[PDB]
């Protein structure tokens, strides 16, 4: 009886496990989605930056949005060689709008003897003179910082609103 | 213990603004 | 000038704030883009340092600091009655109201009384344009409740000659009601006054106390009595009743107003508040009235923010002073002012001071202290005469159980009356567990001349319920290693007539109907009868152990085994369902059948 | 809306000191915002700002400061505070104690980002919990009944069996939706092993969560696991409406991590060296439980913790008992006699127990019983004193039959199997059947209605 | 043996409801996937660029 | 607690790439072939020359088999024929019989709790001592 | 490479030039080399508690920072040696050195260099297979009784580049080499581990099976199961020794690790004179259970990290054979000496003290260390488990 009460559990223990297993198989197949959309999404901007007019804009924003949180006197952009042209413009717009919008000089550099990876998609990077603190806009960077904090708003769209949910407190 | 801890504190505290008002 | 400053640091509930030149110290400050207020705490240059009132989580370096000019401050008026408000005087039911949200937002700037309801308002008659009025002058009743005539009068530092004055008719907080003129300066009031919390209210005299503070329990009333005025502590470990007596002397009292703190006290208090105060009901001129109507709640449970522990205190006697000044006979619960003494050992640590005992800041003793003094019975202010008081009762929850505990030891130093609460009676269920070996008042001398008034017979009952506990220890020393074989007859009788005395007349079910509420003609009652058989037991031993006809304990026991259920059922008698002339009645009957029965053993 | 400025990265590490790293030139420190640290190994770590004064920033780091270097470690400020992705999902899985999964699941896909905080629940929108759980355990359910959303912790010496009794509570708690979130801090695994199989064994899963923090996991962790578990339980309470209770295991070793945090920051000490704060920071913890206005949802507590060299008056107790509404003790004093569980009802007090009992709840006479059971249990330890220095033949008659009720009572009330559920009526009739061995005059809590209604049954 | 056979039965029970799940979560992704793609995109494109809200002069 | 991410996929590669040298070991003519099948999915990213770091970011992406209770009892199984087969190594034993305590061990719940276990572990303590030992009446 | 000594005051001393130092990396102080461990940085500054008394330390003295936290060389040589609880061989101090000191400074390789060792590489292995962290790359022959597994370091992965062909090799012969990620680690059978990180397995496995020590009372009414954790009051009158001696005389124990925390001296050198006259039955022969133990014996004179750090050396000792697949033993003979040496650390760090003067960190690193015993399954391939059994004395 003892070791029939051993059978026993060991049945719902393993129907246990396999209920666990089944679950977890499901949460994978979510997470999965999700990744799949974020390479998707990683993919369409690796698009969007083959052409100059709309990646200019992103770089015009990308390059001004980094001055805007360093606010030192001394910065140094970082691009890869193929943005280099189209960072070189952004800057030199960046400069202006950044001095009227903090009401002061600064000086801008791009880091022409270290330039990012050829295997991101696009955007910048920007540092201080000294190195010591920088800020990452990145393509890449960008859509894990913003897809991190919508996945609220994805998990409703790509599996339906919880109908448990209902109050948002 | 911590009467006397916070007391050292406040010494070193007073040693580094001194060590700065000498500049 | 900048009216703001800016956040320079923070370290949790303390924020040091740069461009303050020129700050008061105590002036309430608004911190951050969500304006949490905060107030100064410390000055050290052209900088501040602010003791914030909200949970700081989230405050950077260079948010806005507004300053006002104000101290902490609490506004007084209408609409006070039945509202339940946060340590900051900001009402709950309204943050409820306007969220829509179970929780407190960060920051609501909710005014504390509100503008849109209109109140009735009767102007005192007697007063005209060109009348001479001064401060707490009454000018007005408002109609507030059934129970609470609320009386508007002129705030404490303002005086002049009134310039105009509202008809009978309905108005709001924000309406004039009333405008002055002194040297040649115009001053408009409507019927909200806004006082600094931490400066006491003024009274033309503080009045000695003279009247008792009747309360629910047993053992409060007979053996340890508040008076009217009066400051008492509740010193006692957890779970020993020490709200249980809170709430029963808020539920169950002669004062004319509670405001009730729950300063730093569990959740679940201010809800079990909420739910018996609006169903439980006194009565007056034949009518019957929820409690409610003569409670204000002072919530600050103990997860919110550990500095407005400190301006709940200081908001509720604030509160308590206001309608002091009205003349009611107000009384003021606080239900941890050692969890009020733990938020000053707090900032105290953030700030780095020194500190005295246990963490504690040295000025702890004068923060007691200029708490519970601001208690008494008072002549008020101004024209009409009041004698209004506010009676303070301080549930001081020591550390450990210990009331060796600094907060004990100084407020032992403050109160004059002292209701010790034994862990080891708790456990037992003895409720209330009031000490009565430790537990003091300093008050008997002052109401003797009302017992010798109202209760003629009492007083001397009093000194021998002492005198029979007070033997039981000294006889139970004695028992613990011998034997209840070793004492005399007599002291059988002390022993069980202690035994009495502690089983159905100081413990007390404030839950069950018969024991809910215990009138003082219950009270002196039911200890006349476990006295009088203490006198005739102790008779009948000491005229018989002299001769063969000896009467001991085990003799009086089994002839009136049957009064000693009797007495002590007295408690089971229920003044909801029995009528006074029937309890004093069957009172009467034990009397008689006891010295009966005892005339029957001689 | 979400947060679109990109995070700034420091390697402005001015200082480390005990778990501290003091990062300089920081551009408007948030207080208490987390920054990411990467080692110079890069190893991700994560910390909170728990002091800020101009542009210096106080970061105390989760998993230790060992390896943390002044040149090399990049610190990655989030611009925001300690958020939990909360979402239903979070049942059936288990996560480490800073909420990463370590079921070998995926990381939750969250539907809110909950402060770990909380806030504070207005005292006007929380409900009074009326409604009784039963928690199939007599001692409990008799003598100590727990209310729908009341905090009340086992308290416990340590070696004993609390983990097998809350294991109980979770496998026999109902009432007279529904769900557990588990939380411990410092268990041994031979412990989060246990609760993990017991309730994978009970095919629970469907319906928990587990938080843990296990014995070699760094020790601040602590300090967010119970709030990691109760952020989770708000979701479930308040957002979703299901009864949950909460397990929170040895708030010791959550105490002690405070105490860790204070002695390095030298923070002011209370008593036994605990941080002064203390109170407040278990109210933080404890006071997340309870009803709330127009949510049929619910967070019940059940903490447990280790007594230290059993002393009731010890801080952790102490403050515990002192913030949650009644204590469950249990003793070697009936463990040691194999009295299983070992639950000692004379110094257990339930707060909410005088709503949660009477007509609708309970039978009418549940009230007196237990006040009368607590008076003869009492005497019994009393008069088992006077014995053990006067002997037996000094005792009364009725002394002896106190002891003979302490023996009875201890044997039939307190003693139940681990797999044996009792209901409360079943209880008080077990009460009343130990009751009865007393004459109905010796009775002296009990209302003569009552008695007259149930003493001759 | 019986407690076996039921296992086996019960492993593929739950390996065909996880199939259906599956297709479910296929289904609705597959019905959603095109406008939160262009959302993440469209949010990832518009920078707004800004300083912190505390910077003076 | 448990393993980081990093190290929890490297020993899954490790344990695919081990399968495959104990496969080769176990069977250098591909004779069992029933075995063989229950390893398929495995060893081809093994049998393919994969960079380390490929299979990882395959194992990452859920191309490789990657939970360790599964790939533990799959290897502990082929490992324990391994240690049979070597600690007969004198006498090569017959291929039914080979995929017959296969079979078996598959079958059984835990292969460290059975008697197989404890007779392969005593035929590698003499086996192992006599390889060292010189020469005595009892070792003789 | 290195700082310079800036003040100094008692054992701690600031150092300057320290900006590329790391919180509890261990530090070589002075022209004597005393070994410190940064309690404190502070910019280009660090404060080092050194552990050897500073009498002698210069303002201006180099500070040489080893890439390292506190760590134990482990490897084949650790079997019958010796060494203080900062892993500082004790026997070779003596024989080196020829005094009857241990020198202030001790410069000494934990495990001996050319010394030569038979190493058997994985017969496997071959250039371009795959390898992870606690793969079995050889054996080392190093006694009858236990043969040294060598292994992958835990961190360490990728594709072999060159394995060493069987043959004799000291401990800094390089026996393997591996790429990952374009870059190769070559490595010496000598690996190195910090003393206070939990040496990593791939489960936790729950303890079921019994060490039998060999006596009746024990084995019977009380078992302690392998991977389980004790104690033992270490007083006097109690013979503490009788225990100790049966488990090294009998247990099922693969390994036993011994930690003196801070001995009386005498005592001390009571145990250090026993073991290697205590003996045990192998395949029919009676042979030194120094083939079979390691001894990390400190007296209550020697730094007081060495006494603290005692157990994290031979815990991280019987992690290391656990992951080989060994049943490991351990012993400490009074925990209350470690804490001690934990109480005295604090005292120095100016720590708020807790329960009866202790820190507050007791209760956690108490609980953190006996933690890491257990039975486990061991990382890497060969699908071994293995167990650490912790006997800490207790002295009330
Ligand atoms: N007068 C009383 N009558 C009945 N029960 C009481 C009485 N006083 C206290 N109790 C019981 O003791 C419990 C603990 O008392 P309480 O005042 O709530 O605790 P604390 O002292 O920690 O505030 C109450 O919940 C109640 O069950």
């Amino acid at each position: 009886e003892k070791k029939e009460k051993q059978i026993e559990q060991q049945k719902k223990i393993q129907m246990s496990n396999l209920m666990n297993q089944a679950r977890l198989k499901v949460l994978r197949a979510r997470d999965d989605l999700i990744t799949d959309l974020l390479n998707e999404a990683k993919q369409r901007l690796s698009k969007v930056v083959k052409d100059t007019t709309r990646y200019q804009v992103l770089l015009d924003g990308l390059v001004l949005q980094g001055l805007y949180q360093l606010l030192e006197p001394r910065m140094i952009v970082r691009c890869r060689k193929q943005d280099f042209p189209l960072v070189k413009a952004a800057v030199q717009k960046a400069i202006p709008m950044y001095k009227i919008a903090t009401k002061k000089d600064v000086d801008v550099q791009i880091d022409l003897e270290a330039y990012l990876p050829e295997d991101i998609a696009g955007g910048v990077e920007i540092y201080n003179g000294d190195r010591k603190i920088k800020v990452s806009n990145t393509l890449e960077s960008r859509l894990d910082l913003i897809a991190q904090q919508m996945m609220p708003e994805v998990r409703g769209a790509l599996f339906g609103a919880n109908a448990n949910r209902k109050f948002l407190d | 213990f911590y009467r006397l801890k916070k007391i050292q504190e406040k010494k070193k505290i007073i040693k580094e603004k001194s060590e700065k008002d000498l500049e | 000038e900048s009216t703001f400053g800016y956040v320079h640091g923070v370290s949790g509930p303390v924020v040091t704030a740069c461009d303050m030149a020129g700050a008061a110290m105590y002036e309430l400050v608004r911190v951050g883009h969500s304006e949490l207020v905060g107030e100064i705490i410390r000055l050290e240059g052209d900088m501040a340092t602010i003791q914030v009132y909200e949970e700081t989580s989230g405050v950077s370096v260079g948010d806005p600091v507004l300053r006002t000019g104000k101290p902490l401050s609490v506004e007084l008026g209408p609409g006070i009655m039945g509202a339940i408000f946060d340590g900051i005087q900001r009402p709950l039911s309204d943050i409820s109201s306007q969220t829509q949200s179970i929780y407190i937002p960060r920051g609501v700037n909710v005014s504390a009384l509100s503008r849109d309801i209109k109140w009735e308002f009767i102007p005192s008659k007697n007063l005209r344009v060109g009348s001479h009025i001064t401060g707490g002058d009454i000018y007005g009743i408002v109609n507030e409740n059934s129970l609470i005539k609320h009386k508007i009068m002129l705030p404490p530092r303002s005086r002049g000659s009134v310039t105009y004055i509202a008809p009978p008719g309905n108005y709001d907080a924000s309406d004039v009601v009333l405008e002055l003129e002194f040297e040649g300066v115009k001053e408009k009031l409507s019927m909200v006054q806004v006082w600094p919390v931490r400066q006491v209210r003024p009274v033309t005299e503080k009045l000695p106390a003279n009247h008792p503070l009747l309360t629910g329990q047993r053992v409060l009333d007979a053996l340890f009595p508040c008076v009217q005025g009066g400051t008492t502590a509740i010193p006692g470990a957890f779970g020993c009743g020490k709200t249980v007596i809170s709430q029963s002397l808020s539920k169950y009292s002669n004062s004319d107003v509670i405001i009730y703190v729950g300063c730093g006290e569990r959740g679940n208090e201010m809800s079990e508040v909420l739910r018996d105060f609006p169903e439980l009901t006194m009565e007056v001129d034949g009518k019957v009235e929820s409690i409610m109507k003569r409670t204000a709640l002072v919530a600050n449970t103990s997860n919110m923010p550990v500095a407005a522990r400190e301006a709940s205190i200081y908001t509720g006697i604030t509160l308590s002073e206001y309608f002091r000044d009205m003349g009611y006979h107000v009384s003021m619960m606080a239900d941890s002012t050692s969890r009020w003494a733990e938020a000053l050992r707090e900032i105290s640590g953030r700030l780095a001071e020194m500190p005295a005992d246990s963490g504690y800041p040295a000025y702890l003793g004068a923060r007691l202290a200029s708490f519970y003094e601001r208690a008494g019975r008072v002549k008020c202010l101004g024209n009409p005469e009041r004698e209004g008081s506010v009676s303070i009762v301080g549930a001081v929850s020591p550390p450990g159980g210990d009331f060796s505990d600094p907060v004990t030891s100084a407020t032992l130093g403050i109160v004059q009356v002292f209701w010790g609460l034994d862990k080891k009676l708790a456990q037992r269920k003895h409720f209330p567990s009031v000490n009565w070996l430790i537990s003091y008042s300093k008050y008997m001398r002052a109401l003797d001349e009302y017992y010798d008034k109202h209760f003629t017979e009492f007083v001397p009952l009093r000194t021998k319920a002492k005198e029979i506990l007070q033997e039981e220890e000294d006889l139970a020393e004695i028992v613990q290693l011998v034997g209840k074989a070793s004492l005399a007859e007599t002291d059988k009788i002390t022993l069980e007539v202690a035994k009495l005395i502690k089983d159905d007349f100081l413990q007390q079910n404030g839950y069950t109907p018969y024991d809910r509420f215990c009138p003082f003609y219950k009270t002196v009652g039911m200890l006349s009868n476990m006295i009088s058989f203490y006198d005739m037991a102790r008779r009948a031993v000491e005229t018989t152990a002299q001769s063969d006809n000896k009467i001991t304990w085990s003799i009086i026991r089994e002839h009136m085994g049957e009064i000693l259920y009797k007495l002590s059922s007295m408690k089971f008698k229920d003044p909801v369902k029995d009528g006074e002339a029937k309890i004093k009645a069957d009172y009467a009957q034990l009397l008689e059948d006891m010295q009966n029965a005892f005339r029957s053993l001689e | 809306n979400y947060l679109s400025q990109p995070r700034l990265t420091y390697k402005t590490v001015s200082g480390v000191n005990g778990p501290l790293v003091i990062l300089d030139h920081v551009k408007f420190p948030r207080y208490a915002e987390i920054v990411h640290l990467t080692l110079p190994d890069g190893t991700k770590r994560s910390g909170q700002v728990l002091e800020v004064s101009g542009s210096k920033a106080v970061v105390q780091v989760f998993e230790g400061t060992s390896g943390i270097d002044a040149k090399k470690t990049s610190c990655e400020f989030t611009g925001d505070i300690l958020r939990t992705p909360v979402s239903e999902d979070m049942l059936g899985r288990v996560f480490n104690g800073s909420g990463k999964p370590i079921d070998r699941g995926p990381v939750v896909l969250a539907e809110d980002f909950l402060d770990i905080m909380g806030q504070p629940i207005n005292p006007q929108c929380r409900i009074y919990p009326e409604e009784m759980i039963q928690t199939g355990i007599s001692a409990i359910d008799g003598m100590n009944s727990i209310a729908r959303g009341q905090k009340i912790p086992i308290f416990s010496a340590a070696g004993l069996p609390h983990n097998e009794i809350a294991a109980q509570i979770c496998r026999q708690a109902g009432l007279v939706n529904f769900a557990i979130v588990f939380a411990a801090m410092g268990v041994n695994m031979e412990t989060a092993r246990f609760f993990k199989s017991d309730f994978e064994e009970n095919g629970s899963m469907d319906n928990v969560c587990l938080f843990l923090n296990l014995a070699n996991d760094p020790t601040i962790e602590r300090i967010i696991t119970p709030r990691l578990a109760l952020t989770t339980a708000e979701f479930l309470a308040y957002q979703c409406e299901k009864h949950v209770l909460v397990i929170l295991t040895d708030m010791s070793s959550y105490a002690e991590a405070l105490r860790e945090v204070s002695a390095a920051r030298e923070e002011v000490p209370g008593r036994r060296g605990f941080p002064g704060y203390m109170y407040t920071d278990l109210a933080t913890i404890y006071e997340r439980a309870g009803r709330v206005e127009g949510r049929n949802g619910s967070i019940t507590q059940i903490p447990i913790l280790t007594m230290p060299n059993d002393d009731i008056t010890h801080p952790i107790p102490d403050l515990t008992g002192y913030i949650t509404e009644g204590q469950i003790y249990v003793d070697r004093q009936l463990h040691n006699r194999q009295i299983y569980p070992p639950i000692n009802v004379l110094p257990s007090l339930s707060r909410l127990m005088k709503s949660a009992i009477g007509e609708g709840m309970t039978r009418k006479d549940h009230a007196d019983v237990s006040n009368q059971l607590y008076a003869c249990y009492a005497i019994g330890k009393d008069v088992q004193a006077m014995k053990a220095v006067v002997g037996e033949e000094a005792l009364t008659s009725d002394d002896l039959l106190y002891l003979e009720f302490l023996q009875k009572f201890e044997k039939n009330f307190i003693t139940q199997g681990p797999y044996e559920n009792r209901t409360v009526y079943e209880t008080l009739d077990i009460g009343w059947q130990l009751l009865r061995i007393f004459p109905k005059e010796m009775l002296k809590r009990i209302p003569q209605s009552t008695l007259s209604e149930f003493y001759p049954r | 043996a019986a407690a076996l056979g039921s296992h086996g039965s019960c492993s593929s029970e739950v390996e065909k409801e996880t199939q259906e799940k599956m297709t479910i979560l296929q289904n609705y992704f597959e019905q959603n996937r095109d406008e939160v793609l262009d959302n993440l995109l469209a949010f990832v494109c518009d920078i707004r660029p800004e300083i912190h809200e505390n910077y003076r002069i | 607690g448990g393993l980081t991410s990093e190290q929890y996929h490297s020993q899954v590669v490790g344990k695919i790439g081990y399968i495959a040298r104990c496969m080769q070991t176990i069977d250098p003519e591909n004779n069992l072939k029933k075995i063989r099948e229950d390893y398929q999915d495995v060893l081809i990213w093994a049998e393919k020359n994969y960079r380390f770091e490929e299979i990882l970011e395959a194992s990452k992406s859920g191309k490789c088999p990657n939970d360790l209770d599964a790939l533990s009892r799959r290897s502990l199984i082929l490992q324990e024929l391994l240690r049979l087969v070597s600690s007969i190594s004198p006498f090569k034993m017959k291929l039914d019989l080979i995929e017959s305590q296969y079979e078996k061990m598959k079958q059984h719940v835990n292969l460290w709790k059975s008697d197989y276990h404890v007779k392969l572990n005593q035929l590698n303590q003499l086996t192992d001592y006599l390889k060292n030992a010189a020469p005595t009446p009892k070792n003789n």
